[PDB]
C-alpha cells in the first residue's frame, strides 16, 4: 500500500473498538450533529414564536413535553439555512424561527444514509451477505415518507412531526382526526406486520429456550453452550412436533423460519410507508359513500363507522383553533359540535 | 433550606449510610460474607 | 327455556367432571422420563 | 380509573397566565373526542362511568 | 304481564339452581363419571409397576 | 399528628418506609461485593 | 508511590447512588418551581 | 443427581465453555502500571488541596450568582 | 443580550392572588390570571372580553352603551331592567317548532333562566349598582347549567355592565372563586 | 453463603440454593416476616403523623388508618375521627416487634444451624415426607383459626366494630346475634360472580361477616386437628407432585385468587369498607350525582317523575330491566348499588316517589354532594377529575390505589404459580435441564400424518 | 465576562490534567 | 480478544483515573450550573424568561406571517 487511497483505506478500515470505515466520514459528523441538535433544542431552545407553546426544560417542561418544534407555516417549505434569506446569519433568531428542526432532520437523513453504507461496508469486509443492510430500508423508508414526503405535499414544514414525545402524540391524534388514518388498508398491513413480528420474536425465543439439549449438569442452562460447537443446541424435531400438534402447522426449515422473521416487519413498514406517501396528497380512505348515503336517507341506520366519523368531526372542530394559529380561526361556542350534557 | 428539611436529609443520610457500612466493615476485616 | 337450561347444565357438568376425574387419574405418571 | 399523566396548565408565567404545550394540544383533541363519544346517552355533566 | 320468563337473574341462588331438575342433572352426571373412574382407578395405578404405598407419587 | 411529646422526632418518622427498598438494594450490593460468585 | 486499586463494586455503588440522587432531584424539581402547575 | 457432564458436556472436544471462550474480565491483560500511583503522597496532598480549593470556589460562585 | 440572571434559589412568587388587575376607560376589575383575551363581540358595545384557557364557556364581558338617563334607576326597576336586558343570555331564535318532550321546561321552550338573587347596593363613592345572579338551563343541559353574574351602573350618561359566565360543572369543582372575584371587583 | 461452582444456580437464582437447607430457609422466612411487620409499623407511623382533622380520611391518601377505623378504634358517630392515639399505639407496637422478628431472622440465617434435621427432629422435615408437611399445615391451620376467632371476639366483647348501617347513623356497635345459618353462609359462597349476585363481595351487614368468621375459625381449627392426626390418602398421593417448589406453586395460586378477591372487594364493597373512611365507590358517585341533580332541579320547580330526557326514557327516574324504580341516565347500569344514605328512601318496589318528594334529609343531601365531588377518578400524578381536566385538585381515591395495586400483584403471582408449577412438574419427572441427546422421546414415536 | 468566568474555571482543570498526564502522553507519542 | 486498547475495568479502578476525574466532572457540572444561573442560556438561544412571555404591547401569542421579513418580524415580537 503506497498510494494515498491505499494508505487512507488502510487507516480507515482498521480493526478497532469503534469501526470508522469510509462511511464513517458521512455517518459520525451528521449523527453527532443531529443528536446534539435534538438535545440542545429540548434543553434550551423554545417554541413560543413559531407555535405559541413552551418546549424546553428551561421553560418548565419534563422529558415527555419537551420537543424540537417545526417552523411556522409562513416559512412554507424553506430549507431554513443559518445563512438563508430568513435567518440571515443570526444564530439566536435562527433558533427562534425554528431552524433547528430542519437542521436535525437534514442531518438525520444523511446519518441514516451513512449507517446503511456502514452496514454494507462492514458486511463486505467480513465477507458475508448484506441482508442486514437490506433490512434497514424499511426504517429509512418510514423516516423518509413521514418526515419529508408528507410535509413536502402539505402547506409547509409546520405539519411535520416535531422531535418529541407529546409532539408525536399530537401528530398521531391529528392524523386520526383529519385523515382517518386508522381506516387505511396500508396502515392495517403495517399494524399486522408489527404485531406479527412481535409474535414471531416471542414465540421463537420461547420455543428455542424450551427445546434445549442437556449439555450440562447445572440448572443454569446458559453455561452449556459454546459458539464454535458443531451440533445445534436445541431439538428442531421436538419443536416441530410440538407446534404441529398444538397449532396445526409448524416450521421444518430453519433458513425459511429466519427469512420469514426478517420478511414480516420489513413488508409491514414498507406498506405503511406507501400509505403515508398516498396520504401526503390528502388521498385518504376517509369514508364509505354507500354507508353515508344510506345513513342520510334512513335516520335509523347506524354503525361504528358513523360513530368514528362523528368522533373525527369533534376532534377536528375542537383542535383546529389552537393547532393551526395561522388560520386565525375564531369559533363561537355555539358552532362547535357537542353532545347532550357533555 | 428549612431546618425540618435539613433534619430529614440528615436522618436519610444516616439510614442510607448504615447499609454499605456493614459490607465495608466485613470486607475490610475479611469476614464471612 | 328451562329445558335449555337443564341441557346446558348437563353438558357443562359432564365436561367438567371429565376434566376433574381425568386429572385425578395418575396424571403425573404420564411422561417419557425414566 | 387511574389515568395517565395530566400535564394540563402546568407551565405558568410570572403573572399567573398559562403557557400552552403539546400536552395542552393533546388535551384539546381529547376534549373534542369526549363531547361526542355518546351524543344522547348523557343527561348530566360528568362522565363518572 | 305480556309474556313469561324464568326471572332468576340477579337473585343469588346457590349454583343458579331454581328448579330441582338442575340439581338432579348435576348429581346424576357427576355420580356416573365418578363411578366409571372409581371402577378403573385400581387398574390405572398398576401401570406404574409400583404399589400405592406411602412413598407413591411423583417426588423430588 | 404525633403527640406533643413526640414532636421533635417527626423527621425520623418521615423517612422510615423506604427501608425495605433499601434492604433489596443492600442485598444487591452484598452480591456485588461478594463478586457474584 | 501509592500501591493499590479501587474496588469495582465500590465504584458501581457510588455511581448508582449518584444517578439515583440525580433522578430524585429531577422529581423534586418536577414537584416545585417551574412547570409545577402552581 | 449428576451424570458427570460437568458445566459443559463437550468441554474436552472444544477446549472450554463459552465463559472460557470470551471472558470479559482478564486481569492478565491489565496494564502493569495503574495499580500504583507514580506521583505518590505529594501528588495526593496536592490533589486534596486542589479539590478543597475548587469546592470552595464552586460553592462561592453558586451562592453568589443565585438569589441567595 | 439581556444580562438578567435566572431566579435560582428564589423563595418568592411574583403573583399568587390568581387575579390580574385591569385599568380600562372608566372602569377597573380584577381579571383571573388563567384567562386569555378574546376577539368576539356578541353583544353591542363590547369593550372587553376574556375567556378561560381550559373552557370557553367561562368568560366575562364588559359593555359600555349610550343612554339618555344619567342614573341607573331611571332605566326602571331592577326586575324591569333585567327584563329589558334579557338578550344577554341568548335567544332560541334558530329553533322554530313545537315540542312537548323536555324535562322540566314549559311547552315549546328549550331554555329557561332562573333569577336566583337580585340586589341593589351603592359603592364607597356613592354610585348605585344593580347586581344579579341567574342560572340558565338548556334542553340538552350542557355543563349542568350556566351561572350568570351581572353588575350594571350608569356613569356620565353611559351604562356600564359586566356579565360573568361560568358553567355549573366548573362552578362546583372550585372555579366559582375566580368568577365571584371578577364579579365583585367591578368598579366604575 | 454458596456459589455457582458447587450449586449450579446463578446469583440471580441464588435463593434456590437454600431449598434443602431448613435452618437458612427458616431464617429467611423469619426475616421476611420481620420486614412485613416493619413496613406495617412504619407506614402506620407515617400516616398518623401526616393526618389533619379538617379533611376526611379518604382525602389524605391513607390506606392503613381506615383499617383501624373499621375496627372501631378512635372513631365516633357519623364517621368522624375523634382520637388518634390508638393508631400511634398500634404503629409503635408493630415497629418494636419487627426488631425482635428481624433479630431472629438474622440469627437463624447467619449463625444458626444450617440443616435442623439432626439436632431438632421435631422441627426438621423432608419435602418428600408427606406426614410432616401435613402436620405443619395442620398447625398453621389451627393458628389461622385462632386468628379468625380473635377477630370474632373483638366485635362481641371488646367494644365491637364500626357498623355503617346502624340506626341513627353509623357508629361502633356490638354484634350480639351473628348469622350462623348454613343457608345464609352457603348462599354467599356458592353465589354467581356476575352483577346482582356478586359472590362474597355482596355481604351487606356485619352480622353476616361475624357469622362467617365464626364458621371459618371453626373450620380451620377442625381441619388443623384433622391434618395433624392423618396422612394423605391414595387418591391424593396419586394426584399431586410432592416437592417444595410444588407446594410453593400451590400457595402462589391460592394467594393470587386471594389478591383478585381483595381487589374486587376494595372496589365494590361498602360494609367492610365504609365510604366514610374510603370514599365513594364507582357506582356510588354516579348515584350521588343523579340524586343531587334531581334534588336541585326539584328545588327549581320541576316534576322529576314525569320529566322526559332527550332519548325519551326519563331524566331522573326510570325502570330497571326487572321493574324496580331506579335513577335515570347512564347510571342505569349501577342500579345494584346499596348504600346507607340511599336505603331509607327505597321502598319494596324500588325508590319511593313520595319519600324523595317530601322526606329527603339535609344529611343525605350533603353525603350525596360529597360523594359526587370526590369521585374515584384521577391520574397517575394524583390529579383529581376526568382525563380532560386541569391541575386544580390533588386527589386519588384510596379504593383506586388498593384495587390497581392488588390486581397487579394478583396477576403477577398467578404468572409465578404457572412458572413454578411447570418447573416442579418438569423437575420431578427429570427433564428440567433439557432434552437427552442419547434418548430423545420424539425420535421413538411414529410420525404424524 | 460571563463566558470569561467559565473559561477561568476551566483553565485549572486543563492545568491539572496536563500536570498528571504529560509523562505517559510523551511516552506514547515517541 | 482485544483490539489494542486498555481494558475499561483496568482504567476505572485506577488512582490516577479517579484523581484526574475528581476535578473534571465536578468542574463541568459547576460550569453548566453557572451557564444556566448567569442568564447565558436565555440570551444565547433566545428563550423567554417567565416575565417576558407577554409584553405591554401585545397580550396574545406571537404569530409570524412573512417569510422574507421573518427576521424583522421576530425581532419586533421579541421586543421587551
Ligand atoms: C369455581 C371456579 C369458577 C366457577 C365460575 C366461573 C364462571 C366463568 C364465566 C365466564 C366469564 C369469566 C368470569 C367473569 C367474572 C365477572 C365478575 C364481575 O362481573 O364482577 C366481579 C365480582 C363483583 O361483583 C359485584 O358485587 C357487587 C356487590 O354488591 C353490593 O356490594 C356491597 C354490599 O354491601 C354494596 O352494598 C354495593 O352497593 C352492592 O352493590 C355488585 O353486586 C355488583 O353488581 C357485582 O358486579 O367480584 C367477584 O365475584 C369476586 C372476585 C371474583 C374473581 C376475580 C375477578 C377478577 C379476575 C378475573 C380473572 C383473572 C384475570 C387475570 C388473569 C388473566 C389470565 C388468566
Ligand atoms: C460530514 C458531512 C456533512 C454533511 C453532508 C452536512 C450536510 C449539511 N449540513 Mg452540516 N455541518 C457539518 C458536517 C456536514 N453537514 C459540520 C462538520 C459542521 C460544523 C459544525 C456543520 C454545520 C452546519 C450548519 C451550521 C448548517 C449545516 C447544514 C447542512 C446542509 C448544508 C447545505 C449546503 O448548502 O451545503 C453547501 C453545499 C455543497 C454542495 C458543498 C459541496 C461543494 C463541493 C465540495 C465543491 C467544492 C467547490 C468549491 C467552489 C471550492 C472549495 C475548495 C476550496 C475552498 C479549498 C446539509 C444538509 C445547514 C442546515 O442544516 O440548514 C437547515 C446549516 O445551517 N451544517
Ligand atoms: C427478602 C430478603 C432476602 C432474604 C431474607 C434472603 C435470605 C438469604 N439469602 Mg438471598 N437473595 C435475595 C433476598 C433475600 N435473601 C435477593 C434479592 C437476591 C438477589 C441479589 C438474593 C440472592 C442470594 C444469593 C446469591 C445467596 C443468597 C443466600 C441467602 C441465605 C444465606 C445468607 C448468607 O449466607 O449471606 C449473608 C451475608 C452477609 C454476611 C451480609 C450480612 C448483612 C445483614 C444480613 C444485613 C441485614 C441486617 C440489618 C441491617 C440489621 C438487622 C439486625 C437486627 C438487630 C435489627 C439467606 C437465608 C445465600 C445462600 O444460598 O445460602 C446457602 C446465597 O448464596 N441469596
Ligand atoms: C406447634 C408449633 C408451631 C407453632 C406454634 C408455629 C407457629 C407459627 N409459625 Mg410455624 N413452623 C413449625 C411449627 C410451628 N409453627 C415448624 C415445625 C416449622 C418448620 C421449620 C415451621 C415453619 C414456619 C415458617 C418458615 C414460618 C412459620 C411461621 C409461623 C407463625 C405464623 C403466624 C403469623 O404469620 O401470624 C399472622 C397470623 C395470625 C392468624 C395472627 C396470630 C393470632 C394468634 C396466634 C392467636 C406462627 C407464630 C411464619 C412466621 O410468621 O414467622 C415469624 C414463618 O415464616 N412457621
Ligand atoms: C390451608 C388450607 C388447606 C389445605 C391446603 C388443605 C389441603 C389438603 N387437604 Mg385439607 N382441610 C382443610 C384445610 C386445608 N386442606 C379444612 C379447613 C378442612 C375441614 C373441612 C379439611 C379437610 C380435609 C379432608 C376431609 C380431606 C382433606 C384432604 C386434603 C388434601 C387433598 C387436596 C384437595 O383438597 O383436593 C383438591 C380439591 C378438590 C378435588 C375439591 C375440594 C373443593 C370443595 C369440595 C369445595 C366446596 C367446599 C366443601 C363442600 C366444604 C363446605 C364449605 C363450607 C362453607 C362448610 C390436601 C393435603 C384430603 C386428605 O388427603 O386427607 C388426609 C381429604 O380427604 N382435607
Ligand atoms: C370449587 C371446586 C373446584 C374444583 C375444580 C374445578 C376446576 C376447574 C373446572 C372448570 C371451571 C371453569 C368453568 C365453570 C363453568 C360452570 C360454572 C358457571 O358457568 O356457573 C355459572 C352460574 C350462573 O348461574 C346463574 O344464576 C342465576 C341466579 O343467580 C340464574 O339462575 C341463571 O339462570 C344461572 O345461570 O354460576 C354458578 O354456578 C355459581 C358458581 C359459584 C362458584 C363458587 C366457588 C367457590 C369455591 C372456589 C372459590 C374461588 C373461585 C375462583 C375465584 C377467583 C377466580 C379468578
Ligand atoms: C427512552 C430511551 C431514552 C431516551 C433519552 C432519555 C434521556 C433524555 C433526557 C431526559 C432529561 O434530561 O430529562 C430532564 C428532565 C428535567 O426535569 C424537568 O425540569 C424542568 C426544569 O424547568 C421542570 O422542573 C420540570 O417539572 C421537570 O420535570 O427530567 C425529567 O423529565 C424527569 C425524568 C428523568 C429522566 C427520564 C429518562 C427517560 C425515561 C426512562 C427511559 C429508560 C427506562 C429504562
Ligand atoms: C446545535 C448546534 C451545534 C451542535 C451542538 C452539539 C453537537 C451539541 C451536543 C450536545 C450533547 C451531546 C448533549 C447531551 C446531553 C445529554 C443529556 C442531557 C443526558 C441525559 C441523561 C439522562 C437524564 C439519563 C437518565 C437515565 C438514568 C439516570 C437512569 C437510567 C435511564 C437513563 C439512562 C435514561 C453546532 C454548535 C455544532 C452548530 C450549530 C448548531
Ligand atoms: C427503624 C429505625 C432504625 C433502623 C434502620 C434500619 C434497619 C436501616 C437499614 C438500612 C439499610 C439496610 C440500608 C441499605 C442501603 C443500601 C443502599 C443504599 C444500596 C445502594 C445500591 C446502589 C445505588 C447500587 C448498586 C449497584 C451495585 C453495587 C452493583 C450492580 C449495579 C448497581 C449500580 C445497581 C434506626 C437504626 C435508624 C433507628 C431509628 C429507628
Ligand atoms: C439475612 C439476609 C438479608 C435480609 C435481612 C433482613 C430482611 C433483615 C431485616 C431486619 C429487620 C426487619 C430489622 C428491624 C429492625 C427494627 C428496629 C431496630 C426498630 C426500631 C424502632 C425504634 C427505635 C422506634 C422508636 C420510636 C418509638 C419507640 C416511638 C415513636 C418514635 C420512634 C419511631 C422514634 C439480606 C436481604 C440483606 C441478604 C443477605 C441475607
Ligand atoms: C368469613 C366470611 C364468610 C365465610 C367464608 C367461608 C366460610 C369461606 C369458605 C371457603 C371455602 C371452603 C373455599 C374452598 C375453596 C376450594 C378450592 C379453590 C379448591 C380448589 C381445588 C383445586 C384447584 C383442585 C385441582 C385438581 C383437580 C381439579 C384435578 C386433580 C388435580 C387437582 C387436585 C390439583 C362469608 C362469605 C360468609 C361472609 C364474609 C366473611
Ligand atoms: C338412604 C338415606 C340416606 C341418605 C339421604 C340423605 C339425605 C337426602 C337429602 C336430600 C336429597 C335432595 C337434595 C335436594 C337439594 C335442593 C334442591 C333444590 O334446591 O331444589
Ligand atoms: O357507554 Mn361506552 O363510554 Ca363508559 O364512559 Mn360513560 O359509559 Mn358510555 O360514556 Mn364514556
Ligand atoms: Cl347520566
Amino acid at each position: 500500500k503506497r498510494g494515498w487511497f491505499d494508505v487512507v483505506d488502510d487507516w480507515l478500515r482498521r480493526d478497532r473498538f469503534v469501526f470508522v470505515g469510509w462511511s464513517g466520514l458521512l455517518l459520525f459528523p451528521t449523527a453527532y450533529l443531529a443528536l446534539g441538535g435534538w438535545f440542545t433544542g429540548t434543553t434550551f431552545v423554545t417554541s413560543w414564536y413559531t407555535h405559541g407553546l413552551a418546549s424546553s426544560y428551561l421553560e418548565g417542561c419534563n422529558f415527555l413535553t419537551a420537543a424540537v418544534s417545526t417552523p411556522a407555516n409562513s416559512m412554507g417549505h424553506s430549507l431554513l439555512f443559518l445563512w438563508g434569506p430568513e435567518a440571515q446569519g443570526d444564530f439566536t433568531r435562527w433558533c427562534q424561527l425554528g431552524g433547528l428542526w430542519t437542521f436535525v432532520a437534514l442531518h438525520g437523513s444523511f446519518s441514516l444514509i451513512g449507517f446503511m453504507l456502514r452496514q454494507f461496508e462492514i458486511a463486505r469486509s467480513v465477507k458475508i451477505r448484506p441482508y442486514n443492510a437490506i433490512a434497514f430500508s424499511a426504517p429509512i423508508s418510514v423516516f423518509v415518507s413521514v418526515f419529508l414526503i408528507y410535509p413536502l405535499g402539505q402547506s409547509g414544514w409546520f405539519f411535520a412531526p416535531s422531535f418529541g414525545v407529546a409532539a408525536i402524540f399530537r401528530f398521531i391524534l391529528f392524523f386520526q382526526g383529519f385523515h382517518n388514518w386508522t381506516l387505511n388498508p396500508f396502515h392495517m398491513m403495517g399494524v399486522a406486520g408489527v404485531l406479527g413480528a412481535a409474535l414471531l420474536c416471542a414465540i421463537h425465543g420461547a420455543t428455542v429456550e424450551n427445546t434445549l439439549f442437556e449439555d450440562g449438569d447445572g440448572a443454569n442452562t446458559f453455561r452449556a453452550f459454546n459458539p464454535t460447537q458443531a451440533e445445534e443446541t436445541y431439538s428442531m424435531v421436538t419443536a416441530n412436533r410440538f407446534w404441529s400438534q398444538i397449532f396445526g402447522v409448524a416450521f421444518s426449515n430453519k433458513r425459511w423460519l429466519h427469512f420469514f422473521m426478517l420478511f414480516v416487519p420489513v413488508t409491514g413498514l414498507w406498506m405503511s410507508a406507501i400509505g403515508v406517501v398516498g396520504l401526503a396528497l390528502n388521498l385518504r380512505a376517509y369514508d364509505f359513500v354507500s354507508q353515508e348515503i344510506r345513513a342520510a336517507e334512513d335516520p335509523e341506520f347506524e354503525t361504528f363507522y358513523t360513530k368514528n366519523i362523528l368522533l373525527n368531526e369533534g376532534i377536528r372542530a375542537w383542535m383546529a383553533a389552537q393547532d393551526q394559529p395561522h388560520e386565525k380561526l375564531v369559533f363561537p361556542e355555539e358552532v362547535l359540535p357537542r353532545g347532550n350534557a357533555l | 433550606m428549612n431546618l425540618e428539611i435539613v433534619l430529614q436529609l440528615t436522618a436519610l443520610l444516616f439510614i442510607v449510610a448504615a447499609g454499605p457500612l456493614v459490607i465495608v466493615l466485613l470486607s475490610s476485616r475479611g469476614g464471612n460474607l | 327455556m328451562l329445558t335449555l337450561k337443564i341441557f346446558v347444565y348437563t353438558v357443562v357438568t359432564f365436561f367438567v367432571s371429565l376434566f376433574i376425574f381425568g386429572f385425578l387419574s395418575n396424571d403425573p405418571g404420564r411422561n417419557p422420563g425414566q | 380509573n387511574l389515568n395517565g399523566f395530566n400535564f394540563n396548565q402546568s407551565v405558568v408565567d410570572s403573572q399567573g397566565r398559562v403557557i400552552n404545550t403539546w400536552a395542552d394540544i393533546i388535551n384539546r383533541a381529547n376534549l373534542g373526542m369526549e363531547v361526542m363519544h355518546e351524543r344522547n346517552a348523557h343527561n348530566f355533566p360528568l362522565d363518572l362511568a | 304481564l305480556v309474556d313469561d320468563r324464568l326471572a332468576g337473574e340477579g337473585t343469588g341462588k346457590i349454583l343458579g339452581i331454581n328448579d330441582p331438575s338442575l340439581f338432579w342433572a348435576i348429581t346424576i352426571v357427576f355420580t356416573i363419571v365418578w363411578g366409571v373412574f372409581y371402577v378403573s382407578t385400581r387398574e390405572i395405578d398398576a401401570a406404574s409397576d409400583r404399589e400405592n404405598d406411602d412413598d407413591f407419587g411423583l417426588t423430588l | 399528628k404525633l403527640p406533643e411529646a413526640y414532636a421533635p422526632f417527626d423527621p425520623i418518622v418521615d423517612v422510615l418506609p423506604v427501608i425495605p427498598v433499601l434492604f433489596l438494594l443492600l442485598a444487591l450490593v452484598w452480591q456485588a461485593s461478594v463478586s457474584f460468585r | 508511590g501509592t500501591t493499590g486499586r479501587i474496588p469495582l463494586w465500590l465504584v458501581g455503588t457510588v455511581a448508582g447512588v449518584a444517578v439515583i440522587a440525580l433522578v430524585g432531584i429531577f422529581f423534586y424539581g418536577s414537584y416545585v418551581g417551574l412547570g409545577s402547575s402552581l | 443427581k449428576g451424570k458427570g457432564y460437568g458445566v459443559y458436556r463437550f468441554a474436552n472436544k472444544y477446549g472450554a465453555n463459552v465463559d472460557g471462550y470470551s471472558p470479559i474480565y482478564t486481569p492478565d491483560t491489565w496494564s502493569e502500571s495503574g495499580d500504583s500511583y507514580k506521583l505518590g503522597t505529594k501528588g495526593l496532598i496536592a490533589w486534596a488541596g486542589l479539590i478543597v480549593v475548587l469546592l470552595g470556589v464552586g460553592i462561592n460562585l453558586v451562592i453568589s450568582t443565585s438569589a441567595l | 443580550a439581556y444580562g438578567d440572571a435566572a431566579r435560582v434559589f428564589a423563595g418568592n412568587i411574583t403573583n399568587k392572588s390568581g387575579f390580574i388587575p385591569y385599568a380600562g376607560e372608566g372602569f377597573a376589575l380584577l381579571i383571573p390570571s388563567k384567562w386569555n383575551p378574546s376577539k368576539e363581540q356578541d353583544f353591542p358595545g363590547v369593550v372587553l372580553r376574556y375567556e378561560d384557557n381550559g373552557d370557553a364557556v367561562n368568560n366575562l364581558v364588559v359593555l359600555v352603551q349610550k343612554v339618555g338617563k344619567n342614573n341607573i334607576d331611571e332605566l326602571g326597576s331592577p326586575d324591569k331592567f333585567l327584563q329589558d336586558n334579557a338578550y344577554l343570555f341568548g335567544e332560541s331564535a334558530a329553533f322554530t317548532g313545537e315540542t312537548l318532550s323536555e324535562g322540566g321546561f314549559l311547552p315549546n321552550k328549550v331554555a329557561a333562566a332562573s333569577v336566583l338573587d337580585v340586589q341593589e347596593a351603592t359603592d364607597k363613592k356613592g354610585k348605585k349598582y344593580y347586581k344579579y345572579e341567574v342560572l340558565t338551563r338548556s334542553a340538552d343541559g350542557d355543563e349542568g347549567g350556566r351561572h350568570q353574574l351581572i353588575a350594571a351602573t350608569v356613569s356620565n350618561g353611559n351604562l356600564y355592565l359586566i356579565k360573568v359566565q361560568c358553567g355549573d360543572k366548573r362552578w362546583f369543582k372550585g372555579a366559582k372563586r375566580e368568577a365571584i372575584g371578577a364579579w365583585d371587583s367591578f368598579t366604575v | 453463603g454458596r456459589d455457582q461452582e458447587s450449586t449450579g444456580f446463578a446469583w440471580w437464582a441464588g435463593n434456590a440454593r437454600l431449598i434443602n437447607l431448613s435452618g437458612k430457609l427458616l431464617g429467611a422466612h423469619v426475616a421476611h416476616a420481620g420486614l412485613i411487620v416493619f413496613w406495617a409499623g412504619a407506614m402506620n407511623l407515617f400516616e398518623v403523623a401526616h393526618f389533619v382533622p379538617e379533611k376526611p380520611m379518604y382525602e389524605q391518601g391513607l390506606i392503613l388508618l381506615p383499617h383501624l377505623a373499621t375496627l372501631g378504634y378512635g372513631v365516633g358517630p357519623g364517621g368522624e375521627v375523634i382520637d388518634t392515639y390508638p393508631y400511634f399505639v398500634s404503629g409503635v407496637l408493630h415497629l418494636i416487634s419487627s426488631a425482635v422478628l428481624g433479630f431472629g431472622g438474622v440469627y437463624h440465617s447467619l449463625v444458626g444451624p444450617e440443616t435442623l434435621e439432626e439436632s431438632f427432629p421435631f422441627f426438621g422435615y423432608v419435602w418428600k415426607d408427606k406426614n410432616k408437611m401435613t402436620t405443619i399445615l395442620g398447625i398453621h391451620l389451627i393458628v389461622l383459626g385462632l386468628g379468625a376467632w380473635l377477630l370474632v371476639w373483638k366485635a362481641m366483647y371488646f367494644g365491637g366494630i364500626y357498623d355503617t348501617w346502624a340506626p341513627g347513623g353509623g357508629d361502633v356497635r356490638i354484634i350480639t346475634n351473628p348469622t350462623v345459618s348454613p343457608g345464609v353462609i352457603f348462599g354467599y359462597l356458592f353465589r354467581s360472580p356476575f352483577g346482582g349476585d356478586g359472590w362474597i363481595v355482596s355481604v351487606d351487614n356485619m352480622e353476616d361477616v361475624i357469622g362467617g368468621h365464626i364458621w371459618i375459625g371453626t373450620l380451620c381449627i377442625f381441619g388443623g386437628i384433622w391434618h395433624i392426626l392423618t396422612k394423605p390418602w391414595a387418591w391424593a398421593r396419586r394426584a399431586f407432585v410432592w416437592s417444595g417448589e410444588a407446594y410453593l406453586s400451590y400457595s402462589l395460586g391460592a394467594i393470587s385468587i386471594m389478591g383478585f378477591t381483595a381487589c374486587c372487594m376494595a372496589w365494590f364493597n361498602t360494609t367492610a369498607y365504609p365510604s366514610e373512611f374510603y370514599g365513594p365507590t364507582g357506582p356510588e358517585a354516579s348515584q350521588s350525582q343523579t340524586f343531587t341533580f334531581l334534588v336541585r332541579d326539584q328545588r327549581l320547580g320541576a316534576n322529576v317523575a314525569s320529566a322526559q330526557g332527550p332519548t325519551g326514557l326519563g331524566k331522573y327516574l326510570m325502570r330497571s330491566p326487572t321493574g324496580e324504580i331506579i335513577f335515570g341516565g347512564e347510571t342505569m347500569r349501577f342500579w345494584d348499588f346499596r348504600g346507607p344514605w340511599l336505603e331509607p328512601l327505597r321502598g319494596p318496589n324500588g325508590l319511593d316517589l313520595n319519600k324523595l318528594k317530601n322526606d329527603i334529609q339535609p344529611w343525605q343531601e350533603r353525603r350525596a354532594a360529597e360523594y359526587m365531588t370526590h369521585a374515584p377518578l384521577g391520574s397517575l400524578n394524583s390529579v383529581g377529575g376526568v382525563a380532560t381536566e386541569i391541575n386544580a385538585v390533588n386527589y386519588v381515591s384510596p379504593r383506586s390505589w388498593l384495587a390497581t395495586s392488588h390486581f397487579c400483584l394478583g396477576f403477577f403471582f398467578f404468572v409465578g404459580h404457572l412458572w413454578h408449577a411447570g418447573r416442579a412438574r418438569a423437575a420431578a419427572a427429570g427433564f428440567e435441564k433439557g432434552i437427552d441427546r442419547d434418548n430423545e422421546p420424539v425420535l421413538s414415536m411414529r410420525p404424524l400424518d | 465576562n460571563r463566558f470569561g468566568t467559565i473559561a477561568l474555571l476551566a483553565v485549572p482543570v486543563i492545568g491539572w490534567v496536563l500536570f498528571n498526564i504529560l509523562g505517559p502522553l510523551q511516552n506514547q507519542l515517541n | 480478544g482485544a483490539t489494542g486498547e486498555r481494558p475499561f475495568s483496568d482504567i476505572l479502578t485506577s488512582i490516577r483515573y479517579w484523581v484526574i476525574h475528581s476535578i473534571t466532572i465536578p468542574s463541568l457540572f459547576i460550569a453548566g450550573w453557572l451557564f444556566v444561573s448567569t442568564g447565558l442560556a436565555y440570551d444565547v438561544f433566545g428563550s423567554p424568561r417567565p416575565n417576558e412571555y407577554f409584553t405591554e404591547d401585545r397580550q396574545e401569542t406571537p404569530l409570524i406571517t412573512d417569510r422574507f421579513n421573518a427576521l424583522e418580524q421576530v425581532k419586533k415580537l421579541s421586543e421587551v
